[PDB]
């Protein structure tokens, strides 16, 4: 898309990938890390 | 973040991936101040530098901000990385002590990068004259062999050389103390130099040799309790004499700054030294300022 953007052709071939993207994974992301705090912490200090 | 885990087990291209991601946003905002101060007069590097203040900041704000709550980074410090580190450092305390209608619009921005920074990074950077004492100094690291082989000016003053040195810095902030001068004169030094003293002190406490006697001046850095006391004191003096003019949320905001300082302090001191705190918060009955 960075390559098309200097083609006047704003059209996305993958915009159904992109919104996908920003408005599911992104967020999925969020929310998952933000309840894995600790899990992903682990440093073999028995941390729960 | 775990970096301990990563860097201790891990595959050389993700360590070579956070090592890219470090000198990117390192050269990102190096370009960004320069094309600043190249930037006299009002796209590309516009956008760059809206860029820089909207997500390279918060980013390497944050992570520094873990990696200080999790008393990280000696580990994590190999190749090139003191070489970032001490670069970024420079160029964020040189926008902060800089004057430009760009600064004034981020300059807090930058404040809370700048005192995560100081806090994460593993070595005494605001000493200088006695920090060879630290093995986990890229001097001690690089021997002379590899002195040569990367460029680098070899004298740490030389390195960071706009940067001052903490006792210059404690005098001159007791200057200003006592001569009370208002923050808009000379907004930069009370927005950056004190989140320096904050994090700086605050993580070399126990890297100073009031909590270790033993392997005295063998020390990475000399601290004192006194220290502490005397800058906590020329902070509420500040706050003192200009709570009545000027108010601002950054009086707000150094509040939650020192916040450290007042739980690293002992409470002996506490009592009859913020006992003027809460009375002198409260004089000013007739005002409605936020204050704490």
């Amino acid at each position: 898309f960075d390559g098309g953007s200097r083609g006047k052709g704003e059209h996305f071939p993958y915009e159904q990938e992109i919104k996908f993207f920003a408005k599911v994974v992104l967020p999925l992301i969020d929310q998952y890390f933000k309840n894995h705090r600790l899990y992903f912490l682990s440093a073999a200090s028995r941390p729960l | 973040l775990d970096a301990r885990t990563v860097m201790k087990t891990g595959l050389e291209s993700v360590k070579s991936a956070l090592r890219a991601f470090l000198d990117n946003a390192a050269e990102d905002l190096e370009k960004t101040m320069e094309n600043l101060k190249q930037g006299q007069f009002t796209k590309g590097v516009t956008q760059i530098i809206n860029y820089t203040t909207v997500a390279l900041l918060p980013m390497l704000s944050s992570l520094f901000e873990h990696i200080g709550q999790h008393q990280f980074g000696e580990d994590l410090i190999l190749e090139d990385v003191q070489v970032s580190c001490y670069r970024i450092l420079t160029s964020l305390y040189a926008l902060g002590t800089s004057k430009s209608i760009y600064v004034e619009r981020q300059r807090s921005a930058l404040g809370e990068c700048l005192a995560a920074f100081a806090g994460a990074f593993p070595v005494a950077f605001l000493e200088t004259h006695l920090d060879k004492h630290n093995i986990y100094s890229i001097y001690n690291t690089k021997s002379s062999r590899e002195r040569a082989a990367l460029s680098l000016p070899t004298n740490v003053e030389d390195v960071c050389p706009n940067i001052p040195s903490l006792e210059k810095l404690m005098e001159e902030i007791v200057e200003l103390a006592e001569s009370g001068i208002r923050y808009t004169q000379m907004p930069h030094v009370m927005e950056v130099i004190l989140p320096m003293l904050c994090s700086y002190m605050s993580r070399w406490w126990e890297h100073g040799p009031e909590n270790n006697p033993e392997r005295a001046e063998m020390c990475c850095t000399a601290l004192n309790s006194e220290h502490m006391n005397t800058l906590l004191g020329n902070i509420l003096k500040i706050i003192y004499n200009n709570l009545g003019i000027d108010e601002g949320a950054w009086m707000k905001r150094l509040a939650v700054f020192s916040q450290p300082i007042i739980n690293k302090v002992k409470p002996q001191l506490l009592k009859t030294h913020f006992l003027p705190l809460m009375e002198k918060l409260k004089k000013k009955a007739a005002t409605v300022v936020s204050e704490e």
